[PDB]
């Protein structure tokens, strides 16, 4: 269950290997003299993948002992030496307070999610660029990205199982967004590109995201950026969001550049969000306190004032559940097409938003010149 | 100069401002702020 593994530092880890022995040398004769290190290994260790074999020799969890006093670490192309030993961790060795890389443990599928003929039409619907490597999907309003509290409520971790179109596994989601907000969406569909991807989603310095947002009420400055510093506390039934201007120990920062494109002359606006860290309702947030301007149907930030009634006209401030004004417009990939340039995949607005825009006279679909291709 | 009213006009003629009303933000700051040890903090929760 993994639930015996402990935090571990360098030194820690060293000495864990030298005192567990749970540990398997074998012994580099006349036959396998000279031969190379991954290829002793496959052919020894016939249940483990290669990819086991790569993590396991190039985090050190594999070495060898050429009779010196001290143990080498080795890259998978090196020979083997005549009469030194080849130590490998056995499975008792993993049983302690010391965690293996992923391909050493075998996991358990189990169970195996059935998807109607009319999810998957729809899941196959929400497709809006695919590669050997990616597949960016347009997640509407409304629905979860990972199963909720309540296992009842379908989420796209359950659709999943209906984005493998020729493959063998499914996709894995690169990166989470919230129940209301709506937009481009990635999936890896390699493992290897799941791992390549990760770096994209951790924080940068350099956008390369769109959040196009109608806000209510317009701000004081035309662009500007935003920081804030979020903690997280534990609460009831629900997270306690504390927003500093000053750094703690226990925050985390948030940061993201918005421009004002168009707004109304002071009762609406829309912004464009470039945001550079990985935050929870970070642009909801930093549009309800830091912009002073909530958006349009964010009742969880300014309940009250997220409908305004100077659009009555459009938008029934009485029932207070139209869906929230914020849509992740245009997403940069790391591939490039034939021309050269980078793939920026773009989401169509929604239904709301493009009321919204028409309602008010604004161009719906307009590429955002401020993320580049 | 026998009663200090230059003093007077020159603080009546500042009213452009209110500090109870706002012309141009949504959100208010006295529903929000409040300082700690640390500083000053918005509290995000019921």
């Amino acid at each position: 269950s993994h639930a015996r593994y402990r935090p571990l530092s360098l030194r820690a880890r060293q000495t864990l290997s030298e005192k567990s022995d749970d540990l398997q040398y074998h012994v580099v004769t006349q036959e396998w003299f000279g031969e190379r290190v991954d290829s002793f290994l496959t052919c020894h260790y016939p249940q483990w993948d290669y990819e086991t074999i790569k993590r396991l020799v190039q985090q050190g969890h594999i070495y060898r002992y050429r009779k010196n006093g001290k143990k080498k670490f080795t890259r998978l192309t090196d020979r083997l030496e005549f009469d030194e030993l080849l130590v490998v961790p056995t499975r008792a060795f993993w049983e302690k307070q010391l965690a293996p890389p992923s391909g050493v443990l075998e996991e358990t599928d189990g169970p195996k999610f059935k998807l109607s003929a009319t999810a998957r039409e729809m899941a196959h619907n929400m497709v809006l660029f695919k590669n050997e490597h990616v597949i960016v999907i347009n997640k509407p309003h409304g629905l979860p990205m990972m199963p909720t509290d309540d296992p009842q409520e379908m989420s796209i971790a359950a659709m999943l199982p209906a984005w493998k179109f020729t493959n063998v596994a499914k996709p894995v989601v690169c990166h989470n967004l919230d129940r209301e907000t709506s937009g481009c969406v990635v999936l890896a569909r390699t493992r290897n590109a799941h791992r390549m991807l990760g770096r994209m989603f951790v924080k940068r310095v350099v956008p390369n995201s769109v959040y196009w947002s109608f806000c209510v009420g317009k701000p004081t400055v035309n662009y500007g950026r935003v920081r804030m510093h979020f903690d997280i506390t534990r609460g009831n039934k629900g997270d306690i969001i504390v927003a500093r201007p000053s750094p703690t120990k226990t925050s985390k920062v948030a940061i993201a550049e918005f421009v004002v494109n168009a707004s109304a002359l002071e009762f609406g606006s829309f912004i464009s969000f470039y945001p550079l860290t990985t935050r929870r309702h970070q642009e909801r947030i930093m549009a309800a306190h830091a912009l002073r301007c909530p958006v349009l149907g964010d009742a969880k930030y300014g309940g009250d004032a997220a409908f305004p009634s100077s659009l009555s006209l459009f938008w029934d401030p009485e029932n207070k559940g139209l869906p929230l004004h914020l849509h992740h417009r245009k997403i940069q990939l790391p591939y490039k097409n034939t021309a050269g340039e980078f793939i920026c995949v773009t989401a169509p607005l929604p239904t709301q938003m493009e009321k919204t825009f028409k309602k008010l006279g604004w161009p719906c679909e307009v590429d955002d010149p401020l993320i580049p291709g | 100069d026998p009663v200090f009213m230059r003093n007077v006009k020159r603080v009546l003629a500042s009213y452009k401002e209110s500090m109870d009303h706002s012309s141009r933000k949504g959100m208010s700051r006295e529903a929000f702020v409040d300082i700690n040890e640390k500083g000053a903090a918005w509290y995000l929760g019921h």
